[PDB]
């Protein structure tokens, strides 16, 4: 019935779909305030009451839908700037086991905004693309150290992103399950 | 990164022999047999008799070690995980306290023999075990600045000793070792045997001792504390007199030294 | 002094920054190589030129000096992307610059990057070169170390810690080494000027470029062209290499299985063999059995039972060539053989030696002989052992050895030697003018059913998957038939060595169907086809 | 021995599973092994005859307490292990057929019981798809909607065709700018590509 | 351990060495002679789905299990010296399934400690070859010929996961 | 320097813990001490590398990855153990300063370091490895100086000194000039005391990858191995062998100034630590075998049981099977007090029709005799079958190679007359003798001969004399103990029985 | 496991979907961009429900005999209708009969009476998954 590759996990398309439901801040280039939108899964007042160059908050999928056309501009999140990413890299280097406290959707949102909204950043984009890479590489080192503690009981993780978890899910759970089977078989 | 998370007598002797040697610090508990009491005491007594015999024959530490080490596996094992061996060792020492506290001559002979056995067993340790054992006994190193200021005198003091005791014939090797070596400062009266042989540097009433020496302080503390414990053991011998079944054994044990 | 640091800094910033679209291709490649314990990087010239032409200019002017600087830059990046120890990484290059023909290289090209191509003709064994090396000073007994790198060195003489004129020796007990190999490149055959034998070069490679090619292969090479010491003021040239260029699926066996259940498969395979040859039905049937073979067996008392088939043919030239093409392994020869070894083997001379003919060389496969009557005298007697025992044994001039001869023989000619074969047949002809006209029309066309590769793969699959056994009904049938023929001959020879041949034919017939058991259906066709006469 | 045929049959289940998993577009499950299954069922019938004969000997009194109990029990295990093999094989081919039924809602390789089974399951799917819950197309796409509008190019000359949104004329190698929600079915049928 | 699972169905058919504790009439077909009895202290090789029961049902049960060659001392020493280099595929195609079945049957403690370490040490290199994506074949192909049928599934489901993520990102 | 002492201590703990090695030391010592009062066993011990792993992993990996730093202290500790155990008093002058410590050897579980000559690679240098292959060359044995002793004439003092070379030690030292000192530090003239000095044996060999593993007709690859003391002469060319030792490099590699521009590489070797053969014949009996053999021998008809168990896949010919069994057992060889010799080994010949299992039955002996050589009668010459000259050196033939064994000759009727007459000595005097330009020597050849032939007319003709059917001289037939004639006589029940038999087979 | 169905939520959601569809039709028959947003929002809403129901039906396939045994147990702490929706009940019931008919005629018709049960717990292997 359901496809074989969706029995236990989410595909990256579903991960993008999940991230798209979050709110984001925009500057509209038109006034809607005095037809009306009449949505059923969100607030409707914000879109009906827009005024040009007045900041407002909407779901990300509608924000990208507007930015497709002239009608809108997207404000970048404050963590997505050179100063903050510098500090997070320094945190990563300083604490050789803890993960730095980046938001749960950082990879997905960065790789959406760099494609759909390359024109709306303040920093030069060719530097952000480097610092995002540095963060992902350091985190991958820390992941490879952690896979030596798979065990029969449990594990704790902190600040690991959704896409990063979903990348690893079928390996961690499978090896952990087999260690559990081997151990309990000796008890019985 | 990823992250997870009587019995008391047996634990006591495991703790007491984690260091592999003990100052024999604490009161035993629980029970053993009277046959065990006699046999264990006689075994330790045989080793100490041979130690005193070799010392009366003026044999060296190496010769005594060659003579005594084969006897541990038969009479009094050492460097062993066995609870029976550990209890045998501990109890036999405590029994011979009660045998040899009785007089000054017996106390001196027992302290001498037991301290020499202590020296032998300490020589059998690895340096890590020696360090852990010394640290467990709660036993002042000089500053690097003081070492630098006294470096000429300290090196003049230890250079011959480094050549003869540590086989460092090359002066280059002696200098490298001296650069890595630590020194201890204490009153000269505490190491007077090394003072009389001019093996330590003296300044303002303090003796400067390298870390590769100083085992005589450890063995002297063992001897002194054993002498004090024997004096205490002597003071409460009237309580031993309540079980008659032990006195013939102790008389027999002491007769071989009189 | 500072130039060595600026150059290293430049190549370090190259690896950390080269994007084409959205992927940092050299950072990703360098990380993915370390995970499989491959310490190298394959840079492409065109990307280096695109990034900054000045770097390529420096590299193009002085390659012997600048290649080591880029290699150490790679190591410095490799640590950042994987550590919060590693050897020095090997740089490898790809290029599209114009090829130089090997014959045109000359004094204008010494210490330049050169791209060329040819055929490898020889390969040395591996040998050890030093990279990190430790030194002991004989007088003072002081110690130090040195770092070699392999570009165009000797032990030093500045004594340290007087200390003497030449006091240094090597501690092999605390030093590091790498692999090195030599190769020979010969110019392309379709380039050589007429009437001249081809020219060739010698060349060197180390670490991951070693043990990558074999003799006889055509290759393309990128490397520094240089000279070494070995007339007046004259030296030998060579090349230092920096880069080189040169079972079934499920969907396959499904076709073979569909063929296996076809009710007319035997007819189909017979029809597919030498289709131009008219008639000769039973000849084609026998060749199918020869290609498929029986089943090998081994018993508890160690005796060993043969699997091969042997056939003789008395037009006939075409079939042996067809068998050579369709068979998975094949050898073709005429009766005199390729050397004084003949068909089987012989001893030759100065010390004596031995060499095998075209029975030993075809071991494991099929061999076909084009005129069996032209067999030499020694081979006439030696083929008895080669066919009955599947071995050849020699004890002559101090040589004492035994050779393997595990093969199926096809033979043709135009006596007692016929007894060695399982089946014998005589080729037949027909003289239809349309056939000759068709052949002639095809000849003019070049001058102006199952295909071979599919059939060869199917034969391979069947040989690997199945080895069938006689059912009890077949045993009663065969034994009854055997005693019947001997009784008929007695009242008027058949022998066990022919019963054991009929069994092999029966098994080979059951093998086409992939049936694990042989049946009376196969026994009937086996005895029907046994009419050699 | 009585398990050899089962050990041979199950290898075809493993084989067809790997062949199926390798290429999701190429589903044609192979010929049903009627002959091996018939041989297995004949073996079970032989074992039944043996147990019945043994029961006759038990009623005759032929050391039936120990001998008939052990021989009967051992025979019972040989039958059970054959039941397991047959059910495993049939269950695999059933899962493959169920997978095809959802997309489709030719026949020669299926056994006749399987040929009616597939028809029954198609009736069930259309019963669920009808009635209440009809507003969501349960047999539709499972990939989340990414864009409203797409550009699609015309791959096969199906001529003029009708669809719930309207009418299309599929002129070979023409290109449309159209909403995906309309042409999703035609992309699945294979008349169109997204470019 | 599901009923309809093909790998479990197929792993239960491996043979183990066995010895009898009673003589029994007519069961000689186990020894491939239907016309004869089985006799006490005879030794035979029987499939696990049968030997697992005849070793339990009574008292003295009918069959005793002999220590099989795939759990021999040589294999244990090979496992403990270098687990990553080891060719488990040649030792037995279904090793980690039979290991768990045997552990349940005899409640072994030390074998469980050996097998847990073996699995944990091989998972590391398996992840290394899973993570390594082309932007090589020989280096990967040499290790992936020494995997069990059990390990191949984990490798396949890991490689596809990494590859799908990579494809989505760079797109 | 201090680390050497701790490694000696740690190996002493191992030797005290695993006590089966003490018994080995002591048993060798008491055995040698017994027969010395009237052969001698070597001062060598083999340790299981698994015990050392379970005792201390840090010492195990040290032995296996840094052998130059771990093997010497371990070997020193073994010598102290053997020296502290009791030993015979008042040693002689040579025994007092022998310079002869005990030595180690290893077995079990090498893991990744089990290799072959093709795959030994520069990454493995200075590691402890195990290799497999075929011996191809062996050097002559040579003595080597390691210590010399000198007596000073005036003072009466005995002096000594030691020598080293790069293949004598795992660790590296300044080389020694091989000079003998003539004069004392104090000017006294010295004398050299041979017999108190110490020399050891040395031999180099070469090992090559097995031909079964050679790829694509490519050139095969090989390594040189160094052996000494006890390991000398335990192999010969053609042996399949497995060698254990340390893989090491040597020399200056051209960095000492040379014309090569240093393109040439360093030299390398394996220092032989232990050697084991490979079976590719002999077996060793367990106690249970002696019991079973003795019990079986008391059956009423053991000869029938054993004879019918030879080649059961061949129907019939009971008497030939019995004859082959008696051949495999053989008689008893006699040497009389005056040097005269009486033969013991039995020779058998069988001649018969085509297809009657002659070659098939002859093939069985080759796979049940402990030493057997096989040849066809026309594929062998008289000299090749007995002995031949080369360069002067004399080279053995097939009958000389199978000395105390059996030789099988098929197609005996095809052998020429010039070849047959070379065999007349070997089947009675059991020797080979050559008298050719520059050579005269006698060689031993004690084997039993079994052979098969075809009759003159292609099938045996009962209507002609046996001499007409068997074209061999009377002096040759006399040398075969049993001569068997066998034929394919057509009969219904015989045919049925044989055919059913081969079909069951 | 198979988690219990949200009975109330689904009723309210499906009613809302119907009303929104009719509203979109009415406005269409009556700026473009608001209609764009409404249409694609309804697509986003329908996709989630489609995926969710397909997953639940896939779970019902795998645990059919277990759910039937749970329902047949008179002492069960939860009834099958509490756990499943009405459509799911229909699917479970009729699919079990279809599968049962197929194996009953093909295989089990030939077995002796001791082995004819399909949901046997007492055999040498348990026939029920969970
Ligand atoms: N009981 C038997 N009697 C005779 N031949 C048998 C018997 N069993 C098997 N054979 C077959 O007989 C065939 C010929 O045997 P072989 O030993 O080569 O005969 P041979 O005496 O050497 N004949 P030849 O090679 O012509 O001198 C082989 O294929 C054997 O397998
Ligand atoms: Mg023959
Ligand atoms: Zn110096």
């Amino acid at each position: 019935s359901l496809p074989a590759h969706l029995q236990q996990t989410f595909s990256p398309e579903e991960i993008q779909f999940i991230v798209e439901n979050e709110p984001i801040k925009i500057f509209p280039r038109i006034t809607t305030r005095q037809t009306r939108w009449q949505l059923i899964t969100t607030d409707d007042k914000a879109l009906n009451n827009m005024v040009a160059m007045r900041s407002t908050e909407v779901v990300l999928w509608i924000a990208l839908l507007l930015k497709q056309q002239s009608k809108c501009s997207i404000v970048a999140p404050q963590w997505l700037t050179t100063k903050e990413l510098d500090r997070k890299i320094q945190y990563e280097k300083t604490h050789p086991d803890r993960f730095s406290e980046l938001p749960w959707n950082w990879l997905v949102l960065a790789r959406i905004l760099f494609n759909k909204a390359k024109d709306d950043f303040h920093d030069p984009i060719h530097e952000l693309r480097g610092k995002i890479q540095d963060l992902r590489e350091i985190r991958q080192i820390k992941v490879l150290k952690g896979l030596k503690y798979l065990n029969e009981s449990h594990l704790q993780l902190d600040n690991l992103s959704l896409l990063e978890i979903n990348e690893l899910r079928p390996f961690i759970t499978e090896i952990m399950d087999k260690l559990r089977e081997i151990h309990t078989a000796s008890l019985t | 990164m990823f992250r997870q998370s009587s019995e008391e007598e047996k634990k006591l002797y495991a703790r007491l022999y984690e260091s592999k040697l003990s100052f024999y610090d604490l009161p035993p508990q629980g029970e053993i047999t009277l046959e065990q009491f006699e046999i264990w005491a006689i075994d330790r007594l045989k080793i100490l008799l041979e130690i005193e015999s070799c010392l009366s024959r003026n044999k060296s530490i190496k010769e005594i070690e060659t003579i005594i080490k084969p006897q541990f596996q038969k009479l009094l094992p050492f460097n062993t995980e066995s609870l029976e061996d550990r209890k045998k060792d501990y109890y036999s020492h405590f029994i011979l306290r009660l045998c040899f506290c009785r007089s000054k001559e017996l106390r001196e002979k027992f302290v001498r023999a037991e301290t020499f056995l202590f020296k032998i067993r300490f020589n059998m340790l690895t340096s890590t075990d020696q360090t852990k054992f010394v640290q467990s006994l709660d036993l002042q190193f000089i500053s690097n600045e003081e070492k630098a200021e006294l470096s000429h005198q300290l090196y003049q003091t230890v250079s011959a000793s480094l050549q003869f005791q540590l086989n460092l014939n090359e002066e280059h090797q002696r200098k490298q070792y001296f650069q890595q070596e630590k020194f201890i400062k204490l009153p000269f009266e505490n190491v007077i045997e090394l003072v009389g042989n001019r093996l330590v540097f003296l300044k303002d009433g303090y003796a400067y001792l390298p870390q590769f020496q100083q085992l005589n302080l450890l063995s002297n503390e063992f001897a002194s504390k054993l002498n004090q414990e024997l004096i205490k053991t002597y003071q409460y011998l009237p309580r031993l007199n309540e079980d008659d079944r032990l006195l013939p054994i102790l008389n027999h044990l002491s007769s071989g030294y009189t | 002094d500072d130039d060595n640091t600026e150059i290293i800094k430049s190549f370090k910033n190259f690896i950390l920054e080269f994007r084409l679209d959205s992927q940092f291709i050299y950072r990703d490649q360098l990380r993915n190589n370390i995970l499989v314990k491959n310490y190298s990087l394959t840079v492409n010239m065109e990307h280096l030129i695109g990034y900054n032409e000045d770097i390529y200019k420096k590299l193009s002017d002085e390659p012997s000096d600048i290649i080591p600087l880029f290699e150490t830059a790679i190591t410095q990046v490799a640590k950042r992307i994987s550590i919060l120890s590693l050897p020095t990484f090997q740089l490898i290059l790809n290029s599209n610059a114009n090829q130089i023909p090997l014959r045109d290289l000359d004094s204008e090209h010494v210490s330049k990057i050169v791209r060329l191509s040819g055929i490898i003709i020889s390969t040395s064994v591996l040998s050890s070169r030093a990279t990190y090396l430790s030194i002991m000073c004989r007088n003072c007994r002081h110690t130090t170390s040195i770092t070699i790198n392999n570009f165009n060195v000797s032990l030093p003489r500045s004594c340290l810690s007087n200390c003497g004129p030449d006091p240094y020796i090597i501690i092999h007990e605390s030093s590091k080494f790498i692999d090195q190999q030599f190769l020979k490149l010969q110019e392309i055959p379709e380039l050589v000027p007429v009437g001249e034998m081809p020219r060739n070069l010698t060349m060197t490679c180390d670490r991951y470029l070693t043990n990558k090619v074999i003799p006889g292969t055509r290759v393309t090479i990128v490397g520094i062209y240089s000279i070494y010491n070995s007339g007046v003021a004259i030296r030998t040239p060579y090349i230092k290499i920096l880069g080189i260029q040169s079972m079934f699926t499920e969907e396959e066996e499904e076709e073979f299985l569909q063929l296996s259940r076809n009710p007319k498969l035997y007819e189909i395979l017979t029809n597919s063999i030498a289709p131009s040859i008219f008639g000769n039905e039973d000849i084609k049937k026998a060749i199918v059995c020869l290609l498929m073979g029986g089943s090998k067996k081994i018993l508890p008392d160690g005796m060993r039972l043969r699997g091969d088939i042997n056939v003789l043919l008395l037009a006939k030239s075409q079939l042996l060539k067809f068998v050579e093409k369709v068979s998975p392994i094949a050898v073709y020869t005429s009766g005199k053989g390729s050397s004084a070894a003949g068909l089987t083997a012989s001893v030759q001379r100065r010390e004596f030696y031995l060499e095998g003919g075209a029975m030993v060389l075809a071991d494991g496969g099929v061999v076909c002989i084009d005129e069996f009557d032209k067999m030499r005298d020694e081979d006439r007697v030696a083929i008895h052992e080669a066919m009955e025992q599947q071995t050849i044994s020699i004890a002559k001039a101090g040589i004492t050895t035994v050779l393997n001869s595990r093969t199926s023989v096809l033979a043709a000619a135009n006596t007692t030697i016929l007894s060695r074969f399982d089946m014998i047949f005589i080729v037949k002809d027909d003289h239809n003018e349309e056939r000759d006209i068709s052949i002639a029309n095809h000849v003019i066309n070049i001058h102006t059913e199952i295909s071979i590769e599919k059939m060869k793969r199917y034969i391979t699959y069947c040989r690997l998957k199945c080895a069938p056994r006689l059912s009890p009904q077949a045993a009663e049938k065969l034994s009854s038939n055997f005693v019947t023929i001997r009784k008929q001959l007695l009242i008027n020879p058949i022998t066990i060595r022919q019963l054991e041949a009929i069994i092999r034919i029966t098994e080979s017939l059951a093998k086409l169907e992939l049936s694990p058991i042989a049946q009376e259906r196969h026994v009937d066709e086996a005895i029907r086809l046994f009419q050699a006469s | 021995m009585y398990g050899d045929l089962g050990n041979k049959l199950v290898l075809e289940a493993k084989r067809t599973k790997q062949l199926y998993a390798r290429s999701n577009q190429d589903v044609n499950l192979p010929m049903y092994h009627e002959d091996i299954i018939r041989n297995i069922l004949k073996e079970v019938s032989n074992l039944r005859k043996n147990t019945e004969y043994l029961k006759e000997q038990q009623q005759l009194g032929m050391l039936d307490d120990k001998v008939a109990k052990c021989q009967y029990f051992v025979t019972l295990l040989c039958m059970e292990r054959n039941k397991r093999c047959l059910l495993a094989y049939q269950r695999l081919r059933t899962d493959i057929l169920d997978s095809m039924a959802w997309n489709n809602n030719d026949t020669n390789n299926l056994s006749h019981q399987e040929q009616e089974y597939l028809k029954e399951y198609c009736d069930l799917i259309t019963d669920l798809k009808s009635g209440d819950l009809v507003d969501i197309d349960l047999s539709g796409s499972l990939v989340p909607p990414s864009d409203v509008f797409i550009d699609v190019r015309v791959l096969k000359d199906a001529g003029e065709i009708q669809t719930e949104y309207g009418v299309f004329n599929l002129i070979k190698d023409s290109q449309f700018f159209v909403r995906q929600s309309d042409v999703e079915r035609l992309i699945q049928q294979g008349y169109l590509q997204k470019i | 351990m599901g009923y309809y699972d093909i790998d479990d169905v197929l792993a239960d058919g491996t043979e183990f060495p066995c010895k009898f504790q009673y003589d029994i009439p007519g069961l000689g077909y186990l020894e491939n002679n239907p016309g004869r009895p089985i006799t006490k202290n005879t030794k035979l090789s029987l499939p696990l789905w049968l030997a697992r029961i005849l070793a339990i049902v009574g008292p003295v049960p009918f069959v005793e299990l002999l220590p099989p060659d795939m759990f021999s001392t040589k294999v244990m020493n090979a496992i403990k010296t270098d687990p990553v280099a080891l060719d488990l595929h040649s030792i037995n195609s279904h090793f980690f399934s039979l290991a768990i079945k045997w552990i349940m049957l005899f409640s072994e403690k030390e074998l469980a400690n050996v097998v847990s370490e073996l699995l944990l040490q091989r998972a590391q290199e398996l992840n290394h070859h899973a993570s390594s994506l082309s932007i090589t074949n020989i280096a990967t192909s040499t290790f992936l010929l020494k995997l069990e049928e059990m390990e191949k599934e984990i490798y396949k489901k890991s490689h596809e996961s990494y590859k799908d993520t990579k494809r989505w990102m760079f797109k | 320097d201090a680390v050497f002492g701790d490694r000696v201590r740690r190996f002493q703990e191992f030797l005290d813990t695993f006590t089966s090695y003490r018994d080995s030391v002591r048993s060798i010592q008491v055995y040698n001490s017994n027969n010395a009062a009237n052969n001698i066993l070597p001062h060598r011990i083999i340790i299981s590398l698994d015990d050392l792993r379970e005792f201390d992993r840090s010492f195990w990996s040290g032995i296996l990855v840094e052998p130059a730093y771990f093997i010497p202290p371990a070997e020193k500790a073994l010598t102290d153990l053997a020296d502290s155990m009791d030993d015979v008093p008042h040693p002689n002058a040579s025994a007092v300063s022998s310079r002869h410590p005990w030595k180690l050897s290893f077995k079990g579980s090498f893991g990744a370091h089990a290799l072959s000559p093709r795959t030994l690679t520069a990454q493995h240098l200075n590691k402890l490895v195990s290799v497999e292959g075929i011996v191809t060359k062996t050097s002559l044995v040579r003595p080597k100086l390691i210590r010399s002793v000198h007596y000073a004439a005036k003072t009466g003092r005995f002096h000594y000194r030691d020598y080293t070379d790069a293949t004598t030690t795992l660790t590296t030292r300044i080389p020694t000039p091989a000079i003998y000192p003539t004069e004392d530090t104090e000017g006294n003239k010295l004398t050299t005391e041979y017999g108190y000095s110490t020399f050891i044996d040395h031999q180099r060999i070469t090992v090559q990858e097995m031909p079964e593993m050679a790829p694509a007709g490519q050139l095969p690859r090989s390594i040189d191995v160094i052996l000494d003391d006890d390991l000398v002469d335990k192999t010969k060319p053609g042996d399949r062998v497995n060698v254990v030792g340390v893989f090491k490099s040597l020399g200056a590699g051209g960095m000492n100034q040379s014309n090569s521009n240093t393109l040439i590489g360093f030299k390398t070797l394996i220092l032989g630590n232990t050697v084991y053969p490979l079976h590719a014949a002999r077996q060793m009996l367990t106690d249970f075998d002696i019991r079973n053999i003795n019990k079986l021998s008391k059956k009423k008809d053991i000869f029938d049981i054993l004879s019918q168990s030879l080649a059961p896949s061949i129907y019939g010919h009971d008497h030939i099977k019995k004859a082959i069994l008696l051949m495999l057992m053989g008689g008893v060889e006699k040497n009389l007090e005056n040097g005269s010799h009486l033969r013991g080994d039995i020779n058998i010949l069988m001649v018969g029709d085509p297809s009657t299992a002659k070659s098939q039955l002859l093939r069985f002996v080759l796979n049940t005799a402990s030493l057997a050589i096989a040849t066809t009668g026309r594929g062998s010459s008289g000299v090749g079958l007995t002995a031949a000259v080369t360069t002067r050196r004399l080279e053995a033939g097939a009958m000389v190679l199978a000395d105390r064994g059996v030789v099988c000759i098929d197609e005996f009727d095809k052998m020429t007359d010039v070849d047959r007459v070379a065999i007349h000595e070997v089947m009675e005097q059991q020797t080979v003798t050559i008298a050719k330009a520059g050579i005269h020597t006698t060689l031993n050849a004690r084997c039993s001969v079994i052979a098969a032939a075809n009759p003159v007319f292609g099938q045996y003709d009962v209507n002609r004399d046996p001499h007409q059917n068997i074209a061999l001289p009377d002096s040759l037939l006399s040398r075969f103990d049993l001569l068997f004639v066998v034929t394919d006589d057509i009969n219904e029940i015989r045919d049925r029985s044989i055919s059913e038999h081969v079909l069951r087979t | 496991e198979l988690l219990p169905y949200p009975h109330q939520l689904m009723k309210r959601l499906l009613n809302r979907i119907s009303m929104q569809s009719q509203l979109i039709e009415n406005i269409s028959m009556g700026s473009k961009l608001p209609l764009l947003c409404m249409e694609t929002e309804l697509e986003r809403l329908k996709f989630v429900i489609r995926s969710y129901i397909r997953c639940r039906l896939s779970k019902i396939d795998k645990f059919s005999l277990y759910l039937r045994q749970l329902n047949e147990d008179e002492n069960s702490l939860i009834s099958l209708t509490d756990l499943l929706s009405k459509d799911e009940i229909k699917y479970h019931d009729t699919h079990s009969l279809i599968w049962l008919k197929l194996v009953n005629d093909s295989i089990l018709k030939y077995m002796p009476e001791e082995l004819q049960a399909i949901n046997d717990t007492e055999g040498s292997v348990n026939m029920i998954d969970e």
